[PDB]
RNA sequence: UCCGCCGGCACCUUAUGAGAAAUCAAAGUUUUUGGGUUCCGGGGGGAGUAUGGUCGCAAGGCUGAAACUUAAAGGAAUUGAC
């Protein structure tokens, strides 16, 4: 990754499924990233949102359902989004 | 008494019998049912039925271009209801058969790739969940006790069979959209009435 | 029957990583086994594993952090001198910069880094990376 | 000339994207062959691996067709592999060029011992599987060179590798699936979870997200 | 036999599309209407084409055909499927539940709606 | 339930009620003593208040049995 | 090449199955392997019931039915057209025909 | 009749797996190769033959070669022709 003076030697950084911690790699089709928007007091969207990726494998296999619901249930709670 | 948003939802979800399940239920499904009857129907926890139609809203007020989100049914029930919500969210509404080839294809006239994608069943638009799965494209499905979960991102546990539920579903995630919008007034009433989302037999 | 208590509770945790669970249960439990896991929480390779007493075996539920590539033990446990760490390690490892064998020395057991720096030899027990 | 058809080929005819790890990053399809021939097209290099002939059994005779093998790659971490197979001996290493490109993938490279000089060797043992032919790569130190046969050793050279061991098992004379085995563990390359990617994931608008405005208007 | 070739179905339902207003359902008047608003080489295709046409126009009387598009005649269809009942067919009053259906909401909290009631 | 929607170390009770009571966190018997003079619930022994069977003895109508 | 998961044959769990004799030629075929079928009819064909009705010497009689079971190996069930071939996919069906 | 637990003969769907494939919920957890243990294979023939030993009333069983010969034999699947 970084040469022993410090310079990157990557070309990219992959992403990580946010369910199962494994990279996206550039193939990986199946793979979807998720944006979830940000509500005010009042219950309008404020332009942000929270970003989640799943990779192909959880896809595939019908388990992104849940990730997504236990992964949004903590998420909420720390942005004060409710 | 007043009623809340999430009360007076839940109080017409339970009018259109949304929470009446099929007699079997997926694995996968599990966590939304609440209890099975001796009947052996599975009735659907409307509490969590409403958090996922929230959770899809968030996620559909994202899209900076509605065009970009393509909401489709299968069955009859589903065709009017999809077109409705399309109306009124700016969405692409496409009512009928699925062409393969639709996101593939790039040469043929109904090349499209949108960025969202919303279905009324997953057993019944396995093609397009399964065409979705090869270019990237994140699905919101209405899914039954009896339904499938591949290549389902968020799934909203509802009877997606029933002409009133089909209906309901989308006038009540259309609304949400709507006010997340800040379009219209908050609350659980919309000028719309939802009538105009039941199937109309010839 | 069971002959090797280390293996099923490597083998547990390598399937439960591959399918992607947070949580996995091992039985039965030995001194071993946690020593062998405590190497790999320090590590970074593992998260909080905690043990339950059932007056018998005990069991051990371990948190995955997905981290984890593979974890196997090696059998038989064959002696292995500070002298010939090197040709094992390229053997069991992916690369020359991360992945540890785990070794069982009359210093306790530990990986084979730690075992160069205090010079001692003994016998292998498993790998991670 | 060329008319985009796809939301990327616009974005890379307008100019918006201009690297392909902007593309990886996301893990977009790419259909166009004129998309790479923007981006990497002047450093790519093609080479036709083989000529196959294949013979379909006919009432008349036996119908003839022409399969071509082709790599591409700049040299640089950058390679890609297609096959087709077409009636004429030039129109399928035409059609070769064009999926070859269609294919190319990032390739990852390490060092074998210290960070010393760009690098020159796999990161990290790779193996890849296609039918019977299982193709493993070990990372090598500096000037040991490719051990590899012909067919790996080409992949290599297109992908940068500059020093790397090789070993193989199975029918390796089957070159269509040891060229395709040798792809298969160059992109895995990026796929190990290697410690240095442990690191939280910091996630970035894609480019549909970022330049809605631009591809909602239609282009005339 | 006297099957009718693409080149019959596919012109006849071309004019048909563009020119419904003009077509009627007569042969001899509609093989007219062919010659003044297309270029029929032969005709024997003519003749085809018209006949093939008014067997169309025909289908369309009765009812609406596969593949031809009058734009006027699916405003129509339209207009019908928007009107709805003034009386909604969702009542939110006499709620009819199942033993089950109202633990299900006592779960919730909500065991004081107005209309939910037991069976 | 999904294996990621349970905790192993701490499951519902109902779960492990039903549960094989060997398969359980902690193993814990099925069976119990009772008053009626202590008769075993799973009792292989005529005492006549229960009949030994398969499973649990089966107990008389006529007296009362109180679990502890 | 393995034609089937069952072997042709039904058997699970046990040993030896003693053979049945076919109806036709008389080759002798395991029971579970053996084509079996029922076959119920009046003993009188249709086509003679109305001469036979009306020449019955009761007022109410009902005519009785001709029970036959019949097993047939697999040679004499394709030739008499008991069983087809049928395609790969088509093998698997098990439930009865319309 | 309904719910569940243990054990057994099986079946159905599915790939995140495996395989040359057929196919397999094991024939999976294998070049990211190691839970324990027994038997057993090394191109096709000659050949389960010759010989020696051993068992059997016999029929034969068990054990078991070489000379020499040969560039294929064979497995799965595909298109034709029949
Ligand atoms: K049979
Ligand atoms: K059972
Ligand atoms: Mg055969
Ligand atoms: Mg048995
Ligand atoms: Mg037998
Ligand atoms: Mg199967
Ligand atoms: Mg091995
Ligand atoms: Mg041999
Ligand atoms: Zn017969």
């Amino acid at each position: 990754m970084q040469n022993d003076e410090g310079q990157n030697m990557d070309l990219y950084i992959p992403r990580k499924c946010s369910a199962t911690n494994r990279l996206i790699t550039s193939k990986d089709h199946a793979s979807v990233q998720l944006n979830v928007g940000h509500l005010d007091e009042s219950g309008v969207y404020t332009g942000q949102f929270t970003t989640y990726a799943l990779c192909g494998f959880i896809r595939a296999q019908g388990d992104a359902d849940s990730a997504m619901d236990r992964l949004w249930q903590k998420k909420k709670a720390e942005v004060g989004q409710q | 008494r007043t009623l809340s948003t999430k009360e007076a939802d839940i109080q017409m979800m339970l009018a259109a019998e949304v929470h009446l399940g099929t007699k079997n239920c997926d694995f996968q499904m599990e966590r939304y049912a609440f209890k099975r009857r001796n009947d052996g129907i599975y009735i659907i926890n409307l509490g969590k039925t409403w958090e996922k139609l929230q959770m899809a809203a968030r996620v559909i007020v994202a899209i900076e271009n509605p065009q970009d989100i393509i909401v489709q049914s299968a069955r009859p029930y589903g065709q009017r209801a999809v077109l409705k919500f399309a109306q009124y969210t700016g969405a692409h509404a496409i009512a009928g058969r699925h062409t393969p080839g639709t996101f593939t294809n790039q040469l043929q006239t109904s090349y499209s790739e949108p960025r969202l994608l919303i279905l009324t069943d997953p057993r019944t638009d396995h093609q397009p969940i399964k065409e979705a799965a090869l270019g990237n494209i994140p699905t919101i499905a209405f899914c039954d006790t009896d339904s499938p979960m591949r290549y389902v991102d968020i799934g909203i546990p509802a009877n997606n069979k029933g002409k009133h539920s089909i209906g309901v579903l989308f006038w009540i995630l259309a609304r949400m959209v709507l006010q997340m919008r800040g379009a219209i007034n908050q609350g659980p009433k919309w000028d719309v009435m939802v009538d105009l989302f039941f199937y109309r037999e010839p | 029957v069971r002959v090797s208590v280390l293996n099923d509770a490597l083998k547990s945790m390598y399937n439960a990583e591959k399918a992607g669970k947070a949580q996995v249960e091992l039985r039965p439990s030995s001194k071993v086994i946690i020593k062998f896991l405590i190497v790999m929480q320090k590590h970074g390779y593992i998260g909080d594993f905690q043990y339950v007493d059932d007056h018998r075996v005990g069991k051990i539920v371990v948190e995955l952090n997905g981290r984890l590539n593979k974890c196997g033990v090696i059998s038989p446990r064959f002696d292995v001198g500070v002298a010939t760490i090197e040709g094992w390690t390229a053997r069991l490892l992916p690369s020359r910069q991360f992945g540890y064998i785990v070794l069982t020395t009359s210093a306790g057991i530990m990986d084979h880094e730690e075992a160069r720096r205090k010079n001692v030899g003994g016998k292998v027990l498993g790998f991670f990376y | 000339k060329w008319v985009p058809v796809t939301k990327l080929g616009r974005l890379v005819k307008d100019g918006k994207i201009r690297s392909l790890e902007q593309i990886y990053l996301h893990s977009l399809p790419i259909k166009e062959f004129q998309i790479i021939d923007t981006l990497i097209g002047p450093s790519l290099k093609d080479e036709v691996m083989k000529i196959m002939p294949v013979q379909k059994q006919t009432r008349a005779g036996q119908r003839t067709r022409f399969k071509a093998f082709v790599v591409v790659g700049d040299g640089n971490g950058h390679v890609g592999l297609g096959v087709k197979c077409s009636k004429e001996v030039a129109t399928a290493i035409r059609g070769g060029i064009i999926l070859a490109k269609l294919s190319v993938i990032p390739v990852r490279r390490g060092y074998w011992g210290n960070k010393i000089g760009k690098p020159h060797t796999v990161p990290c043992k790779v193996t890849g599987k296609c039918g019977s032919v299982t193709v493993r790569m070990v990372p090598a130190p500096r000037g040991a060179g490719i051990v590899a046969a012909r067919v790996p050793k080409k992949v290599l050279q297109f992908a940068g590798i500059e020093d790397v061991f090789t070993s193989s098992r199975g029918s390796t004379k089957t070159l269509g699936n040891f060229v395709k085995a040798t792809f298969d563990c160059l992109m895995k390359t990026y796929g190990f979870l290697t410690p240095d990617f442990w690191k939280e994931t910091r996630f970035t608008k894609s480019p549909f997200q970022e330049y809605f405005d631009i591809l909602a208007k239609p282009a005339n | 036999g006297r099957v009718r070739t693409k080149t019959v179905k596919k012109s006849s339902r071309q004019v048909i599309e563009r020119y419904y207003s003009k077509m009627t359902l007569d042969f001899h008047t509609n093989k007219k209407i062919l010659e003044e608003v297309a270029i029929i080489p032969s005709k024997r295709l003519r003749n085809k084409i018209a006949g093939f046409s008014t067997h169309l126009m025909k289908r369309i009387q009765k009812g609406p055909v596969r593949g031809i598009s009058l734009k006027l005649q699916e405003e129509e269809r339209e207009r019908r499927m928007d009107f709805v009942p003034e009386e909604s067919a969702i009542k939110t009053d006499l709620i009819e539940v199942d033993k089950e259906t109202l633990d299900m909401l006592s779960a919730l909290g909500m065991s004081d709606l107005p209309g939910v009631v037991k069976q | 339930v999904l294996p990621n929607d349970v905790d192993l170390l701490n499951p519902p009770a109902e779960h492990e009620k039903k549960k094989h009571k060997l398969k359980r966190l902690v193993q814990s018997p099925n069976s119990f003593f009772m008053d009626v003079t202590t008769v075993f619930s799973h009792s292989q022994t005529v005492v006549v208040l229960c009949q030994p069977t398969g499973g649990r003895a089966r107990l008389i109508e006529g007296c009362s049995f109180r679990r502890k | 090449t393995f034609k089937r998961r069952n072997g042709g044959r039904n058997k699970h769990g046990r040993g030896h199955v003693k053979f049945i004799r076919c109806s036709n030629c008389g080759k002798c075929c395991p029971k579970d392997k053996a084509i079996k079928r029922f076959l119920v009819r009046n003993i009188v064909e249709q086509a003679a019931v109305r001469d036979v009705q009306e020449a019955c010497a009761f007022e109410l009689y009902t005519l009785p039915k001709l029970y036959l079971k019949m097993q047939y190996c697999v040679s004499c069930a394709i030739h008499s057209k008991v069983v087809r071939v049928r395609s790969r996919t088509d093998r698997r069906v098990r439930e009865p025909p319309q």
